[PDB]
DNA sequence: CTAAAAACATTCGTTCACGTGAGTTCCAGTACAAGTCTAGTC
DNA sequence: GACTTGTACTGGAACTCACGTGAACGAATGTTTTTAG
């Protein structure tokens, strides 16, 4: 918990960049005390995606 | 190959033989959908109760 | 609330949120006082699809965080709540709603006197009978069971006090049943009355006669002591000496004889060499008031001095005119038959010489009981992986001895609590 | 063969696929070729089909 | 009066959830065989 | 006799497949009632 900038959030991540793939991004965003959802929902603030795949 | 049922063909009350039933043609159905937890995408047990 | 004297609380783990809400709403509509959260005001708690033990685990964890003096709520099943809702009032509560004895003998002390004399004697008799047949495993297990019974803190009167005890299987449990329920056990009395047991016991009491020789004589037709004396040509020196003084050696040795023997031996040891020390080991060192022989250990404070003490002391004693039989008539061990003044009597005496470095090891090896020594060696080699004998402790991995300057270090380095000799009685 | 033996589920078929473009791998050597023939024969006798 | 816009009623197909009988196989449980039981001296 | 280790056998449960029963939604059609022109 380096800092508190997100507080309560329902971030969704689908496809990260090559330099920092999904495994390196989920914990990175979690470190800010947020919430990770594998799929989007009504509470989800935004969905993070890199390459535009089918999903 | 799998027999649907091993049944008993009775030509009489005493003359009896054993036969097997197979489905050479069967409708192809899409795989059954399953329920997963949205937050972390894991299987969720389904339970039904009556009170 | 319309029922000030009743308070109920629900549990999330198994009941479920939807069922929680439905039951709470129904109970409130029926006037019952349902608590949203656990509090000291709660008087009863309902658990569904859960075992009693877990419920207790649920209560204790909650009680540890509560102020002292609070009356714990009664643990109940969902059946109570359903019945109360059906009847509309709280239904009365009924019954439905509402390290240890180590296997190794080296860890459990065994005082000299116990409260299970009869059972221990019966088990020892069974072990002796089994050994007479050459089955060492049966003798060992029966001796272990007897030792386990000896270490029981309190007398055993009910069968239920035999489940946790190790080395207690079908045969030992059945023997204990026969002993406790009726008295004299059928098997124990049968084996005791067997003439084979009696003749083998009589033969074994003869010095120099073992189980194999006793069995051979049995199969050769010698059914009494007289036949042995009839043909004194197949008896070796040990057997002849034992039979000649059978009566004297049969009588148990008392402590007075032990003190007299020690006083006599001290002079011989001093004459052989000054500055030597003699220690009394064996059963007497454990506090026994009786025995069959006096066990001694001779040592010197210096390292290299202990080279040839035993021959010199033996020769001095022979010049005294007290030795009737000698093992050999360089050595570091000898058992004899002393002629102590009385008239005179024949008493067996055992002498052992060891260096000061190995003194604690020999002292431990000779003080502890046979079964205790066997169990300690097995524990050392199996659990700790170290080889223990009368000379020293050896580590197969690291080829270096683990000697120590005190006997207690042996128990300290084996990861075992220290015991005194009195508590090492099997 | 070790990979085949590692699994525990009953195997109805055991097949090996060789993707290569070397008609004569062990050309310079001869003992290696004979060892290969012996191993192939052992596999065939065991019940493994190589293509 | 008139037709037309809305509302209502019906049947069918697809989806899903649950229950249940039958065939296959995988594995926990059971049974049984073999080894061990202290270490040394003489 | 009691414990430990290793091997072999075997019946029950998990899985799959297939069918039957019941409930729900939407498409397409037909029919009835009500209201503006
Ligand atoms: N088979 C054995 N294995 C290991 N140590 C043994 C042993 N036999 C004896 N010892 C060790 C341990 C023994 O404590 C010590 C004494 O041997 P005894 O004089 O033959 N037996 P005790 O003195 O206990 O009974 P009593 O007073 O009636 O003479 O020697
Ligand atoms: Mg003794
Ligand atoms: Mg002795």
């Amino acid at each position: 918990k380096i800092s508190n900038i997100f507080e309560d959030v329902e971030f969704c991540v689908m496809s990260g960049t090559d330099s920092q793939p999904k495994p390196d991004l989920e914990n990175r965003i979690a470190e800010f005390g947020g919430y990770i959802v594998q799929n989007p929902g009504p509470d989800t603030y935004c969905v993070i995606a890199g390459s535009e795949n089918i999903r | 190959k799998r027999a649907l049922s091993r049944l008993k063909l009775k030509l009489n009350k005493d003359i009896v033989i054993s036969v097997g039933i197979y489905n050479l043609v069967q409708k192809a159905l899409k795989p059954p959908p399953i329920k997963l937890y949205r937050e972390t995408n894991e299987p969720v047990k389904t339970k039904t109760r009556t009170f | 609330t319309r029922f000030p004297g009743v308070a109920i609380y629900l549990v999330e783990p198994r009941m479920g949120r939807s069922r929680r809400a439905f039951l709470t709403g129904l109970a409130r509509s029926k006037g019952f006082r349902v608590l949203d959260a656990c509090s000291s005001e709660a008087t009863h708690v309902v658990m569904e699809e859960t075992s009693a033990e877990e419920a207790v685990s649920w209560q204790e964890r909650r009680m540890a965080a509560a102020p002292p003096g609070c009356t714990p709520p009664a643990l109940l099943d969902i059946s109570w709540l359903t019945e109360s809702l059906g009847a509309g009032q709280p239904v009365p509560v009924e019954c439905r709603h509402r390290a240890w004895m180590p296997a190794y003998a080296c860890q459990r002390p065994t005082p000299l006197t116990h409260h299970n004399t009869g059972l221990s004697e019966a088990l020892e008799i069974l072990a002796e009978a089994a050994g007479f047949e050459g089955s060492e495993g049966r003798l060992l297990t029966f001796c272990r069971a007897a030792s386990v019974l000896k270490a029981l803190p309190s007398p055993v009167t009910t069968l239920s006090q035999l489940q946790g005890l190790p080395h207690f299987g079908e045969h030992s449990s059945r023997v204990v049943q026969e002993l406790l329920e009726h008295g004299v056990c059928e098997e124990v009395e049968r084996v005791r009355r067997s003439e084979r047991y009696q003749t083998m016991k009589l033969f074994t009491q003869i010095f120099g006669v073992g189980v194999k020789t006793a069995d051979r004589w049995y199969r050769e037709g010698l059914r009494t002591l007289d036949d042995l004396r009839e043909q004194p040509q197949k008896l070796t020196q040990q057997q002849k000496a034992g039979l000649q003084h059978h009566q004297d050696l049969s009588t148990p040795v008392l402590r007075s004889d032990v003190d007299a023997l020690q006083q006599v031996v001290e002079e011989a040891v001093g004459q052989a060499l000054p500055g030597a020390t003699v220690t009394l080991t064996g059963g007497f060192r454990r506090g026994k008031l009786q025995g069959h022989d006096v066990d001694f250990l001779i040592t010197h404070p210096k390292e290299g001095q202990e080279a040839g003490l035993l021959p010199r002391v033996m020769c001095r004693l022979q010049d005294q005119g007290l030795i009737l039989y000698h093992q050999h008539q360089a050595f570091e061990r000898s058992f004899c038959i002393f002629r102590l003044p009385q008239s005179w009597k024949a008493v067996r005496v055992d002498l052992v010489v060891a260096p000061v470095s190995q003194f604690p090891f020999a002292l431990l090896g000779w003080t502890g009981s046979k079964l205790f020594q066997r169990e300690l060696r097995r524990f050392s080699r199996k659990e700790k992986g170290l080889w223990l004998n009368s000379h020293g402790l050896f580590d197969p991995e690291q080829k270096t001895f683990f000697q120590a300057a005190s006997e207690e270090d042996i128990f300290r380095h084996l990861g075992l609590e220290y015991l005194p000799p009195e508590q090492r009685n099997a | 063969a070790n990979l085949f033996s590692d699994v525990q589920f009953k195997m109805s078929h055991k097949r090996i696929m060789l993707f290569t473009n070397e008609d004569n791998p062990h050309g310079n050597d001869s003992a290696k070729a004979s060892r290969a023939r012996t191993k192939a024969g052992d596999l065939r006798d065991t019940g493994i089909f190589l293509d």
